[PDB]
């Protein structure tokens, strides 16, 4: 089944980028060991682990869901369901990311020159993007939600809202990747 | 880790998303298709 299949493509695509984002929060801890003795940060950690473990449990769940749905159709409306909520939960994390690469770079980097006015530029563009995006996959999956009980067209259209904000977030996770490299050239 | 390991998985994780992406947009196009025949 290609439905069953892009659901599985867009699982692992959020599965591998969940990997990236973490390592982001490790090289973040890395630049602030070295450059900051909290100041938010303590506040900042929690919230990390937070997101962290939230993603973990969705993205299991999903799996659960994937397995199953492996063979009327709710549970790929289901899975819908977690897979945007492991992107909304992946964005707020990213978002954590940012906060923090922006407090480094302050006391090191002025914001002028570097490439840093773009940076902050493109990641408030891919920021509001990703936010309407996924705006429009909960307006998407309401609506799925309501048109089971009780085919498949809001599951399509779905599939694609997905996969959107995935690419957006990938957008946000390169300039993030960016970010890091330039403080870790920088200090480290 | 180190810096080195840590640029080598980046790589590797941006690598297997943008591949991962390209078979999401090829499957995608193909659902939207058999959808539009039924």
């Amino acid at each position: 089944s290609g439905i069953v299949q892009q659901q599985n493509n867009l699982l692992r695509a959020i599965e591998a980028q969940q990997h990236l984002l973490q390592l982001t929060v490790w090289g973040i801890k890395q630049l602030q060991a070295r450059i900051l003795s909290s100041g938010g940060w303590m506040e900042w950690d929690r919230e990390i682990n937070n997101y962290t473990s939230l993603i973990h449990s969705l993205i299991e769940e999903s799996q659960n869901q994937q397995e199953k749905n492996e063979q009327g159709g709710s549970g790929i409306v289901q899975q819908q369901n977690n897979l945007l909520r492991a992107i909304e939960a992946q964005q707020h994390l990213l978002q954590l990311t940012v906060w923090g690469i922006k407090q480094l770079q302050a006391r090191i980097l002025s914001g002028g020159s570097g490439g840093w006015m773009e940076w902050d530029r493109e990641i408030n563009n891919y920021t509001s993007l990703i936010h309407s995006l996924i705006e429009e996959s909960q307006n998407q999956q309401e609506k799925n939600e309501q048109e089971l009980l009780g085919g498949g067209s809001g599951i399509v259209q779905q599939q694609n809202n997905l996969l959107r904000a995935i690419e957006a977030q990938q957008h946000l996770l390169q300039l993030t990747v960016w970010g890091i490299k330039q403080l870790q050239a920088r200090i480290l | 880790r180190t810096w080195e390991e840590w640029d080598r998985a980046i790589a590797e994780y941006a690598r297997r998303i943008e591949e991962l992406i390209r078979a999401a947009q090829e499957q995608q196009r193909k659902n939207e298709e058999a959808l539009r025949e039924l």
